[PDB]
């Protein structure tokens, strides 16, 4: 019933970077409105209220000014641990409605990842099913490309990548991607490799190892 | 002030379940509470709010939940309840308990903000079947040693619903330990991995036990992952 417009989606700033995140609100709320910092597989945090109130203890860098239908929230020296979702939230009348929210993430120095190769544990191996795991340790940007080769065979259909949210220490990213065959498939091949593509390498790197060993 | 819920996971579409949230630290009758939900990948929204104690009408819902949905409160206990009578699809979500507006507080009749939320509860509707995880180490070696740093970790594999917690030496690693997000499998089930990077001159003195829980099969494993013997 009050629409809320909340701009940008997303954001990316430099650590000490000037971050601001509007809302508009369809009819005057006056300063019924709350700003909230959700990080990742957290639960929300109140971090300012009755539009300009900074909650006891936020951190001073944070500030929101406004009134009635546009409000804003300002984050001045933005820091790697400041990276989050934010949403604005109406008070003035049921049913209580927030905005869309915002996204925001650091910009920092490129990083190369650290690959390491896991193969399977003999426990999975006694029930009948290999899986053999990458990693991707500490990048940036988002970015990469893995790729799977069984014997030197390319592979697709058998493989599942998975990226974590950027890291509230060094603003990196993480990834693993895991390869699952059949206890069949797998005794089948012998030399199993990973190439991981990044612009922080100048060539792709391939972790390899033998079945077995 | 404290907000602890429960319950929740799976529930066949068109069934019915119970989520709770437990209030400690403040006067639990004195306040509003509300639900609030976020689907998968999305923003929130306002599910409803539990009246405190100075109305005869006690709830107030939004209207895309308003018949299926009943939020109630516990005769003594300090709890809040909502019970997801007849879900569908779209109300798979992870639902937050929330507080509200104090008594004294002017704005609360009308509306109001929130100040402390839950962890989050998540209910999937599906027509699926629960399964408990099965968890492997990932054993650190020459593969998984870089230069001072070695990799290990658990990959918990195969299990239904979500979610899944892991954590390390009882949370006492925090370190250094990546958990990555859970990839939805051909089978249907789901599998997630949980490295943690150490040095590794602590290897054969340090033991490593990575913690894993997954609430709605009650399934709990505490694996050691140990440097292979070779």
């Amino acid at each position: 019933d009050i629409q809320m417009t909340q701009s940008p989606s997303s954001v990316s700033a430099s650590v000490g970077d000037r971050v601001i995140i509007t809302c508009r609100a369809s009819q005057g709320i006056s300063s019924w409105l709350a700003w909230y910092q959700q990080k990742p597989g957290r639960a929300p945090r109140l971090l300012i209220y009755d539009a300009s109130t900074l909650e006891s203890g936020v951190p001073s860098r944070f500030s929101g000014r406004g009134s009635g239908t546009e409000f804003t929230l300002t984050i001045n020296s933005l820091q790697p641990e400041d990276f989050a979702t934010y949403y604005c939230q109406q008070g003035n009348m049921f049913p209580l409605t927030f905005g869309g929210g915002t996204k925001v993430e650091i910009k920092r120095t490129v990083a190369a990842p650290s690959v390491f190769i896991f193969p399977p544990s003999d426990e999975q191996l006694k029930s009948g099913t290999a899986s053999v795991v990458c990693l991707l340790n500490n990048f940036y940007p988002r970015e990469a490309k893995v790729q799977w080769k069984v014997d030197n065979a390319l592979q697709s259909g058998n493989s599942q990548e998975s990226v974590t949210e950027q890291d509230s220490k060094d603003s990196t990213y993480s990834l693993s991607s895991t390869l699952t065959l059949s206890k069949a498939d797998y005794e089948k091949h012998k030399v199993y490799a990973c190439e991981v593509t990044h612009q922080g390498l100048s060539s792709p790197v391939t972790k390899s190892f033998n079945r077995g060993e | 002030v404290q907000l602890v819920q429960s319950g929740g996971g799976l529930v066949q579409p068109g069934g019915s379940l119970r989520v709770s949230c437990a209030a400690s630290g403040f006067s639990f009758s004195d306040h509003d509470m509300d639900w609030v939900r976020q689907a998968p990948g999305k923003g929130f929204e306002w599910v409803g709010r539990s009246r405190n104690k100075d109305y005869s009408s006690t709830t107030e819902y939004a209207a895309s939940v308003r018949g299926r949905f009943t939020i109630s409160r516990h005769t003594s206990e300090d709890l809040l309840y909502l019970e997801l009578n007849t879900v569908k699809t779209e109300d798979t979500a992870v639902y937050f308990c929330a507080r509200g507006p104090h008594h004294s507080d002017r704005s609360g009749y009308y509306g109001g903000t929130f100040d402390i939320w839950g962890q989050g509860t998540m209910v999937t509707v599906s027509s699926a079947s629960t399964k408990g995880p099965s968890v492997f180490p990932l054993a650190p070696s020459s593969k998984s040693t870089s230069g001072g740093t070695a990799a290990l970790g658990c990959l918990v594999k195969d299990y239904f619903p979500e979610p899944v917690t892991v954590s390390w030496n009882s949370g006492a690693l925090t370190s250094g330990v990546h958990t990555f997000p859970a990839v939805l499998q051909s089978s249907g089930l789901y599998s997630l991995s949980s490295v943690v990077t150490v040095p590794s001159s602590s290897l054969g003195t340090q033991t490593y036990i990575c913690n894993v829980n997954h609430k709605p099969s009650n399934t709990k494993v505490d694996k050691k992952v140990e440097p292979k013997s070779c």
